[PDB]
Parts: C-alpha cells; sequence; structure tokens
C-alpha cells in the first residue's frame, strides 16, 4: 500500500532568526530514495532532495534559509522509494517560525524575580506595540494580549504557579494575521526560587 | 493568498427590489475578520459591514451581512437610489489582507432608445492635420450598445474610441461617445461618413450620416 | 473627528521615484497602525503594507516588497509611502487607512481621500478645444471636443456655469500619443440656436490653460 511516515526534526530548533538558516532533517528506516518537504502557509512550496543511506537509515537535510517570512509555516515531509513518485504517509507537522521582525517586548516578574518557595510568581509580558498575543518560553505557552493599558501597553500575564522551580524565560510577541512571524525576543529573565528560612 | 471572488461582477435592480451579492474565499476565513466596503466613484471606500454581520455606523438597516467559512453575502431588503455603488469584500484573517473584485450595483429602469447624433470635424481641426468625427448616443438604457463607423459604406476598425458615462442622477440612463480619428488627407479622400447604432428600443439599426462638403 | 489627509495628485516619469504623504488628525497617531492600498482604475484594492508609527515597524505584502517604502514622522503625525522603479503599471490611486482598534486586523474604519499618481513619459500639454456643430425641429445636440491634453484633470462648463441641464461630459480616453481626450455635449432646444450664444469653458490647471470656445451652427 503506502509506506510509513518519515520523521521530521528541525536543527537547531523550531524558532529561526531572520536571515539565518535551519536544517530540517527527514529520516526513516524505509529505504526512501527521494524526500519531499512541503510547507503550508503564505507561500506554499515543495522541495525535493535525494536521500543518503547510512547504517540502514535513509535521510536528507533540507536547508531552509536565509529565513524570510515566506519560508515560515507548517512543514511536512514525504518519502518515496520510486520516481516517476509514490509518496508515503506525511510526517508529523513542524511549525517553523521566523523571529526578530518587530520590537522586543518587556518581560517582568511579579512580585519579583526571586521569591521564597510557595510564593506565587507571575510573568508579565508587555509592549507599547499592539501585539495580539505573547509567547513564553523556558529553555511554549501562548496567551492573548489585553487592550490598551498603562502607557498604552498591550500585555499578557503568565502565572507560573506554586512549584515552578524557576528558570530562564524569554517572551515573544505576535499578530494573529501572521501566526508564524514573531518579534525580537525579550531580554532573558532569570526566575529564582529559594527555600524559606 | 486568500483569494476573494465576488459574484456577480455587475448587477442591476429596480427601486424597492431585494439585492444580494456573494463573496467566495479560496480558503476558510474567520467571520470576525471579513468586512464589506461601499465605494462610489471619486470617493474613498467606506466601511459598511464589519465582522460578517455587524453594520457600521451610518449604514441603513435594509443592509445585512451573513456567511461563514468560505461563503459570505451582503443583502439589501429594498433597493434605494443611494445604494447604487460598488461593494467590496475584504478578509484580514491571514496576511496579506485581500479584497474582492467588487460587485457594481446599478439602478434598473425601463428600456430607453438612444438619440443618435453625428458631428463632423471642425474647420480649425482640419487645418492641423487630424480629423475627429464624433458620434453621440444620448440617454439610452440598458448600457449594452454597439457603434459601427462606415466611411463610404466601409466598416472601419482601429480608428474608433468609445466613452460611456455613468448612470444619470435623474434619468438613470447612459450616454456614449464614439470618436473616429483620421488623417486630414485621409478625411478629404472619402465622401460620406455614417454612424450606425444598434440597441434595444431601436426597431432597426439607426444610421446618422453626413457628406464631407456641406 | 478622525481625518486622514493625503497628498495631492502627482505626475512621475518611468524609472523615477515618487513619495506621497498621509497626515492624521483626531487621534493619538502613535497608538494605531496605518495601512496603504493600491487601486488601479476599474479593479479591486491591493494591500501594499502596514506600519506602526510608534515603532516605525513594518510589514509588507511580498508583492510590493521592493516596490514600496513605508516611513513615519511622529512630530508631524504623518505617514509616507515611497514607490521606486516606477512603471506604467504603478499608475493608480493609493489610499491610507486606519483600523477601528489598535489591532491591525480590525476593520479599516477611517480612510484617506486617496492620492492619484500618473506615471507617463507624456508631455504636460494644454488641450485643443474644437467645436461640435449643432448641424441641422426638436432638440439639437451641441458640444466641445477637448483633445490632446496631459495630465488628466480637465474641467468643462457651459455659459460660465449657467447651463446645467442636458450636459454630458464624457470620461477622458487615453490616446496612443499618451495624451487625453474627452468631449462635453449638451442638448438644447433648436429654437434657441439663433437666440442664444452657447459657449464652453475648458480649464486645464496643470498647463495653466483656460479656453472659452463659442459653439455655433455653422458649415
Ligand atoms: C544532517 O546534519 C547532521 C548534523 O550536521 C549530520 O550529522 C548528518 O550527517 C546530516 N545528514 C545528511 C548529510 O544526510
Ligand atoms: C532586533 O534586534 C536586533 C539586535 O538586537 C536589532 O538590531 C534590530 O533592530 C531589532 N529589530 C527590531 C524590529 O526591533
Ligand atoms: C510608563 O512610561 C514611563 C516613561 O517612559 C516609565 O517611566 C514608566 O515606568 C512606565 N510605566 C509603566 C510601563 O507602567
Amino acid at each position: 500500500g503506502v509506506h510509513r511516515k518519515p520523521s521530521l526534526l528541525a536543527h537547531p530548533g523550531r524558532l529561526v532568526k531572520s536571515e539565518e538558516t535551519v536544517i530540517l532533517q527527514c529520516w526513516s528506516d524505509v529505504r526512501f530514495e527521494h524526500f519531499l518537504l512541503h510547507r503550508e502557509g503564505k507561500f506554499k512550496d515543495t522541495l525535493h532532495l535525494i536521500g543518503e543511506h547510512h547504517d540502514g537509515v535513509s535521510k536528507a537535510n533540507f536547508s531552509i534559509g536565509p529565513m524570510m517570512q515566506d519560508l515560515a509555516g507548517t512543514y511536512r515531509c514525504y518519502g518515496s522509494v520510486t520516481h516517476s513518485y509514490q509518496l508515503s504517509a506525511p510526517s508529523d507537522p513542524l511549525d517553523i517560525v521566523i523571529t526578530g521582525l518587530y520590537e522586543k517586548p518587556s518581560l517582568s516578574a511579579q512580585p519579583g524575580p526571586t521569591v521564597l518557595a510557595g510564593e506565587s510568581v507571575t510573568l508579565s509580558c508587555s509592549s507599547r506595540s499592539s501585539y495580539d498575543m505573547y509567547h513564553l518560553s523556558r529553555e511554549h505557552e501562548c496567551r492573548f494580549s489585553a487592550g490598551p493599558k498603562v502607557n498604552g501597553t498591550f500585555q499578557a500575564d503568565f502565572p507560573l504557579g506554586p512549584a515552578t522551580h524557576g528558570g530562564t524565560y524569554r517572551c515573544f510577541g505576535s499578530f494573529r494575521d501572521s501566526p508564524y512571524e514573531w518579534s525580537n525576543s525579550s531580554d532573558p529573565l532569570l526566575v529564582s526560587v529559594i527555600g524559606n528560612p | 493568498q486568500i483569494v476573494l471572488t465576488q459574484s456577480p461582477a455587475s448587477m442591476s435592480a429596480s427601486l424597492g427590489e431585494r439585492v444580494t451579492m456573494t463573496c467566495t474565499a479560496s480558503s476558510s476565513v474567520s467571520s470576525s475578520y471579513l468586512y464589506w466596503y461601499q465605494q462610489k466613484p471619486g470617493s474613498s471606500p467606506k466601511l459598511w459591514i464589519y465582522s460578517t454581520s455587524n453594520l457600521a455606523s451610518g449604514v441603513p438597516a435594509r443592509f445585512s451581512g451573513s456567511g461563514s467559512g468560505t461563503s459570505y453575502s451582503l443583502t439589501i431588503s429594498s433597493m434605494e437610489a443611494e445604494d447604487a455603488a460598488t461593494y467590496y469584500c475584504h478578509q484580514y484573517h491571514r496576511s496579506p489582507p485581500t479584497f474582492g473584485g467588487g460587485t457594481k450595483l446599478e439602478i434598473k429602469r425601463t428600456v430607453a432608445a438612444p438619440s443618435v447624433f453625428i458631428f463632423p470635424p471642425s474647420d480649425e481641426q482640419l487645418k492641423s492635420g487630424t480629423a475627429s468625427v464624433v458620434c453621440l448616443l444620448n440617454n439610452f438604457y440598458p448600457r449594452e450598445a454597439k457603434v459601427q463607423w462606415k466611411v463610404d459604406n466601409a466598416l472601419q476598425s482601429g480608428n474608433s474610441q468609445e466613452s460611456v458615462t455613468e448612470q444619470d442622477s435623474k434619468d438613470s440612463t447612459y450616454s456614449l461617445s464614439s470618436t473616429l480619428t483620421l488623417s486630414k488627407a485621409d478625411y478629404e479622400k472619402h465622401k460620406v461618413y455614417a454612424c450606425e447604432v444598434t440597441h434595444q428600443g431601436l426597431s432597426s439599426p439607426v444610421t446618422k450620416s453626413f457628406n464631407r462638403g456641406e | 473627528e478622525v481625518q486622514l489627509q493625503q497628498s495631492g495628485t502627482v505626475l512621475a516619469r518611468p524609472g523615477a521615484s515618487v513619495k506621497m504623504s498621509c497626515k492624521a488628525s483626531g487621534y493619538t497617531f502613535t497608538s494605531y497602525w496605518m495601512h496603504w492600498m493600491k487601486q488601479r482604475p476599474g479593479q479591486g484594492l491591493e494591500w501594499i503594507g502596514t506600519i506602526y508609527p510608534g515603532n516605525s515597524d513594518t510589514n509588507y505584502n511580498q508583492k510590493f516588497k521592493g516596490k514600496a517604502k513605508l516611513t513615519a514622522v511622529t512630530s508631524t503625525n504623518t505617514a509616507y509611502m515611497e514607490l521606486s522603479s516606477l512603471t506604467n503599471e504603478d499608475s493608480a490611486v493609493y489610499y491610507c487607512s486606519r483600523p477601528t482598534t489598535a489591532t491591525r486586523s480590525s476593520a479599516m474604519d477611517y480612510w484617506g481621500q486617496g492620492t492619484s499618481v500618473t506615471v507617463s513619459s507624456a508631455s504636460t500639454k494644454g488641450p485643443s478645444v474644437f467645436p461640435l456643430a449643432p448641424s441641422s425641429g426638436g432638440t439639437a445636440a451641441l458640444g466641445c471636443l477637448v483633445k490632446d491634453y496631459f495630465p488628466e484633470p480637465v474641467t468643462v462648463s457651459w455659459n460660465s456655469g449657467a447651463l446645467t441641464s442636458g450636459v454630458h461630459t464624457f470620461p477622458a480616453v487615453l490616446q496612443s500619443s499618451g495624451l487625453y481626450s474627452l468631449s462635453s455635449v449638451v442638448t438644447v432646444p433648436s429654437s434657441s440656436l439663433g437666440t442664444q450664444t452657447y459657449i464652453c469653458n475648458v480649464n486645464h490647471k496643470p498647463s495653466n490653460t483656460k479656453v472659452d470656445k463659442k459653439v455655433e451652427p455653422k458649415s
């Protein structure tokens, strides 16, 4: 019938900076001689490469870049044993996002960056620009923004909870008409949780 | 790249008639981000309906909006003379935001016959080397009409240019001008110049001719 | 309250550049986005791009990526659009618009009056006005032929504005020369041809030409 689905991974990661490149690797155990990468979004496209075979694994590295807005969107990979093409089942989708296209937001901690254990921490991501939503990442949550606030800011609050254990957080802003196009990253925020004396 | 196709491209309704027009999107559009605009020639577009159904401020209740997914519609319960305009649909579900080809709403009336006149080139223009013969179709309806230029009973081509007015504020009629441009020497070569007009309300094609002399 | 004043009609030559303005009043210029649209004669609107004046951040349609440049000056509450590598295809009426809310996807509520840009290698030239003869029972036709002019705006009146009834001024047509030509006609009672002197007043402000032509029954 139809061959199994390949695996689709992005190196170094899912979020790509503007004018940089990302390697979307597509690999499978089936001896696929051809790999096809398809993007759904503003500018749909299908790229073809031939697959190398090493240690019983067929694979092909797709080089997406230098990153533009037209290259952002949902990607799926297909494998094929024959040409002139019997495509396999599509891979799991990957949402490739371009970042750094708008002013960076501000990321703050309430009540503070360092709290005692059990005390609550809420990360507020704000900006004078009318971003429609904000994305919080700890080294991925999306929350819609609220209307004009203090200083005309658009803002979103991410409650971390009682037992967050902290970490380093970054925030991105985005508009709802272009889901895969994000702003410059906010400055990193170290959230530390020390024990109660 | 969400393509918005509006049907029909042009339509005409009588006063008091119910009007409906459709906007079809190649991809699904969220109903909160589909908008209708009304534009009359010479002025900027005006927001008419926002988020599929909600009427903008200053828009009469005879207008309404509906639709979801890929099909949306604008409807007028009873046509009014002020409603005659071009209506565009617009999606901002996904960037780039896109507008439709538009649907031109006109006022339908009874058939009217075109009053045909023919004007010869002026003496002053003939002195400058170019000759323009003007044929006038005055206050007719509907708009569809044809104008054939015959020079010495010879059909011409490539030397004519047509210009049509918009519907009159009172008559709701159109008027057409067909201008034939020839050389002064080419004009003085042939004798009889005629303008043939065919349209509804004319039992047979009406010809208005003149002889180059006087 | 909220008004958007765009710059005036501009003539530009092929291969050059043109810059138009859009001045805002009645709202905090910094709090909202600004959109720019292109409308060629007899077609729908194309979205060129958008700019957020507070950041001067931009988002362009891929179609106009290299064609248009969007800037903003906060001190003057004014947005600008600069079109480069001009073609005849760039001849259109361009609009600026502000959406209902600060969300750049909300309905384009407020609209500027539009800037008409004409892109042609043609010559700024006054029009030649030739009479259209009454050329004799009933109501006769009489007019003026306004030919070979550029750019487009031309004004025709009759009897210094005292003759409004029966007038039809046709839209201009672009000739192979690149110059424009229209005709303004009027139907009058055939009896008044000897009693009344009918004249047409043609004004072409770009060339600063004003012409009064008497149209009389003649051979
Ligand atoms: C894809 O890239 C990885 C990381 O550099 C490399 O180890 C692997 O061999 C590449 N696959 C190819 C070239 O087929
Ligand atoms: C994004 O950040 C880079 C480096 O910090 C900066 O040069 C660039 O101007 C920023 N872009 C925007 C749109 O803020
Ligand atoms: C508002 O802006 C002022 C001036 O830049 C700044 O000092 C203040 O911290 C801001 N307040 C906020 C963001 O709540």
